């Protein structure tokens, strides 16, 4: 699948993921294409911050959703 | 005022029902239409919203179901996803199809989601599916 | 029609509609009724609010969009219109809802909060430690 994923200046930026991936791994998907490490990485998804514990499914997440890319200053 | 094919369209509806099928327009939004409508959902009374966006007839109608249902192509919250509605709507069609459409999954449901267990178990899940028609259809 | 704005709205949020500054969604995805929603904000820059994430809860009643929601802060927040005790938003301390239109929508509530947080009053103000939550 594709997903979507906004900062907080504007820019968006696509990356391909699967519906059985954990947002910890999802969280390294950003990185291996934006560099920013899931250290500082703060995921936000229809007013929820996503837990590195649990997995996409758990959030009903789908083709064309948009993550909240939010970082720690 | 209102469009002249929606005011054309609403005397039908109300000049002509459909078998099985109640819709009537709200008194304060003309555009607003209230919507009831063998299979496991026979006896329970289905509530439904329709609604005509001002893009209409370009846009398809919007439609969800009030009630609870069991069914793979009702998501937990109601929202209707039949192609009609999605991406083959054309101006050709009018609310008649698309009421009649909807009623038409009742008859059929495809499961071509809950649609994972209801399609492979199909025992086991249609148990549950002739329950929640009584449950949250009760009246 | 309240049911049909709210599923628009819920789409957005999934969409992130918007400059990525505020983010919301249904509290509970099985919710028939689209009453109880989450909101969330990150703080602006050039104020103390900055990079600090808040999270609001939001109702909207049978009469919305009617008629304004109701908006409290779940994280402790110090802000003019805010409640320092529970959080809970004065409407008549809020323009877009003091004055609300059936044109606005969660969205806009939660984008003029965070614009509100680069007001005078609100710019410099001593704020708690970060990520507190009100007694729930």
């Amino acid at each position: 699948m594709q997903i979507f994923v906004k900062t907080l200046t504007g820019k968006t930026i696509t990356l391909e993921v699967e519906p059985s991936d954990t947002i910890e791994n999802v969280k390294a998907k950003i990185q291996d294409k934006e560099g920013i490490p899931p250290d500082q990485q703060r995921l936000i998804f229809a007013g929820k911050q996503l837990e590195d514990g649990r997995t996409l499914s758990d959030y009903n997440i789908h083709w064309e959703s948009t993550l909240l890319l939010w970082w720690r200053l | 005022g209102l469009p002249r094919r929606i005011i054309k369209e609403t005397q039908r509806l109300l000049a002509e029902p459909v078998p099985g099928i109640k819709a009537e327009p709200d008194e304060s939004n003309a555009r607003y239409f209230h919507v009831v409508i063998d299979s496991p959902f026979e006896g329970g009374t289905f509530k439904l919203e329709l609604f005509l966006p001002e893009e209409y007839p370009m846009a398809a109608p919007k439609v969800r179901f009030m009630t609870k249902i069991y069914h793979p192509n009702v998501d937990k919250l109601g929202r209707i996803c039949l192609d009609i509605l999605k991406d083959k709507w054309s101006p050709a069609l009018q609310i008649r199809t698309v009421l009649l459409s909807i009623q038409a999954l009742l008859s059929a449901p495809n499961p071509d989601d809950v649609a994972e267990q209801w399609k492979t178990n199909e025992a086991q899940a249609i148990e549950t599916a002739r329950a929640w028609t009584r449950l949250y259809a009760m009246n | 029609p309240r049911n049909f704005r709210l599923l628009e709205e819920l789409e957005e949020g999934q969409k992130g509609v918007g400059d990525g500054t505020v983010s919301w969604g249904l509290e509970d995805d099985e919710d028939m009724t689209l009453t109880r929603w989450t909101g969330m904000i990150i703080g602006p820059p050039r104020t103390i609010y900055e990079n600090r994430i808040y999270s609001l809860k939001i109702e909207c009643g049978p009469k919305y969009p009617e008629a304004p929601p109701f908006v409290r802060f779940v994280t402790k927040i110090n802000m003019n219109g805010v409640n320092s005790s529970n959080g809970v938003v004065d409407p008549r301390a809020i323009s877009v809802l003091a004055k609300w239109q059936n044109s606005y929508s969660i969205k806009v509530v939660l984008q003029e909060l965070r614009r509100l947080m680069m007001s005078k009053e609100n710019m410099k103000l001593p704020q708690p430690p970060e990520g507190q939550c009100y007694s729930n």
